[PDB]
C-alpha cells in the first residue's frame, strides 16, 4: 500500500505517479520537518501576518524530512496496488538545523535518519520531478491536507527553490498557482460540531482504519484522505463550498 | 419546519447587534439572513438524521466570515467589520433539525440554545 521512496527509486515511482494521478486526481498529503526553531523578527500587520511570519522564518531555515502522498478519485477509491507514496529526503543531524524534541519524536516514530542522510532524496531534483509530472499545477487536482500551513510552506519552498515571499498575500498567490485547490481537513473540522483534535483523534471519532507507522507522512496522508471523503458525505452535502473552504489552511 | 431553528439562531446572533448598530439595519440583516438560510438549507435538512449536513449548514463568523453573513450584511447596509466587531470572536452556530447550538471561540465549549 505504502511505497517507501528514496533517491535510488525516485524516477521509477514518479513515473508511476505521473500516470496514477490521471485517474486519481485527489491527493492527500502530509509532511515531517524538524519542528519549529525560530522566532519572527520585526513588526506585524495582524495576527494572520504574525502567524505567517512565524512560518516564514522557520520554513526558510529548515529542510523537509518526509513527504506523504495518497492518491484517490472523486469517489474516494484508491488505485489498484500502491495508493500511497512516502518520500524520504536527505537530512543530516550533524549539519542541518532542527528542534531537539521534534527529532526525538520522529526517531521514536520510525524515521531512520542514518538512511535519510545516506540515501535520502534531493529536494532540488524532486522539485523538477513534481513540475514535470502534472501533480503540482493548475491542472485539475484536489489536494487534501491536515493542519497544513507548514506542509505547503515546505512544498512552495522546494518548487520555487527560494525563501518564501516576505508578504503573506504573495505567498497565497503563489500557493494558488501550484495548488489551486486545497481542502484542509482540520479547517473543515471547525464546521463539524463533534469533531476535534489532531489526526489520530479524528480517525478515532470517525472510526477510520489506521494503516502503517501511525506518525509518519504516508500513514497520515492515508487518514487525511479517508477523513475527507467520510466527512464530505457525512457533514457536507457531498460538495465542499469552495468560497468558504478552498485554499484555506488551518491557522493561516 | 426548519423555521423555528433558524429564528433561534438568528435571535441569538441579532441580540449582540441591537443597541450597537442602527435598529432598522439590524432588522433587515435579521430578516435577510433568515431568507438566505431558508434558501440555502432547502434539500439539505434531514430531521431523521440531524447531524447530516451539519457542516454544510454551520455558520461561522471569525477571521473569515460566512458568505451568507456577508450577503445579509451587505444587503442591510452594515459594515462587515461592525458585525464581526460586535459578535463574540470566532462564533460558530450549528442549525440542525431539533437542535441549535453555538461555540464562542475555537476552543470553547459547545453550548445548546435549543433542543428537542
Amino acid at each position: 500500500r505504502i511505497c517507501e521512496v528514496w533517491a535510488c527509486n525516485l524516477d521509477e515511482e514518479m513515473k508511476k505517479i505521473r500516470q496514477v494521478i490521471r485517474k486519481y486526481n485527489y491527493v492527500a498529503m502530509d509532511t515531517e520537518f524538524p519542528g519549529v526553531v525560530a522566532r519572527p523578527i520585526g513588526e506585524f500587520r495582524s495576527n494572520a501576518d504574525y502567524q505567517y511570519q512565524l512560518l516564514r522564518c522557520n520554513v526558510d531555515l529548515l529542510k523537509i524530512i518526509q513527504l506523504g502522498l495518497t492518491f484517490m478519485n472523486e469517489q474516494g477509491e484508491y488505485p489498484p496496488g500502491t495508493s500511497t507514496w512516502q518520500f524520504n529526503f536527505k537530512f543530516n543531524l550533524t549539519e542541518d538545523m532542527y528542534a531537539q524534541d521534534s527529532i526525538e519524536l520522529l526517531t521514536t516514530s520510525g524515521i531512520q535518519f542514518k538512511k535519510h542522510e545516506e540515501e535520502g532524496i534531493e529536494t532540488q531534483y524532486f522539485a523538477e520531478l513534481l513540475m514535470t509530472s502534472g501533480v503540482v499545477l493548475c491542472e485539475g487536482v484536489k489536494w487534501l491536507s491536515f493542519h497544513s500551513g507548514y506542509d505547503f510552506g515546505y512544498l512552495i519552498k522546494i518548487l520555487t527553490n527560494s525563501n518564501l515571499p516576505e508578504e503573506e498575500l504573495d505567498f497565497f498567490e503563489i500557493l494558488r498557482l501550484f495548488f489551486p485547490v486545497i481542502y484542509d481537513v482540520k479547517y473543515l473540522m471547525k464546521s463539524c460540531k463533534n469533531l476535534k483534535g489532531g489526526l489520530q483523534e479524528v480517525a478515532e471519532q470517525l472510526e477510520l482504519e489506521r494503516i502503517g507507522p501511525q506518525h509518519q507522512a504516508g500513514s497520515d496522508s492515508l487518514l487525511t484522505g479517508m477523513a475527507f471523503f467520510k466527512m464530505r458525505e457525512m457533514f457536507f452535502e457531498d460538495h465542499i463550498d469552495d468560497a468558504k473552504y478552498c485554499g484555506h489552511l488551518y491557522g493561516l | 419546519h426548519m423555521q423555528l431553528e433558524i429564528q433561534v439562531a438568528l435571535n441569538f446572533i441579532i441580540s449582540y447587534l441591537y443597541n450597537k448598530l442602527p435598529r432598522r439595519r439590524v432588522n433587515i440583516f435579521g430578516e435577510e439572513l433568515e431568507r438566505l438560510l431558508k434558501k440555502k438549507y432547502e434539500g439539505h435538512w434531514y430531521p431523521e438524521k440531524p447531524y447530516k449536513g451539519s457542516g454544510f449548514r454551520c455558520i461561522h463568523i471569525g477571521e473569515k466570515v460566512d458568505p451568507v453573513i456577508e450577503q445579509a450584511s451587505k444587503e442591510s447596509g452594515l459594515d462587515i467589520d461592525d458585525v464581526r466587531g460586535n459578535l463574540p470572536q470566532d462564533l460558530s452556530v450549528w442549525i440542525d433539525p431539533f437542535e441549535v447550538s453555538y461555540q464562542i471561540g475555537e476552543k470553547g465549549p459547545v453550548k445548546v440554545l435549543y433542543v428537542d
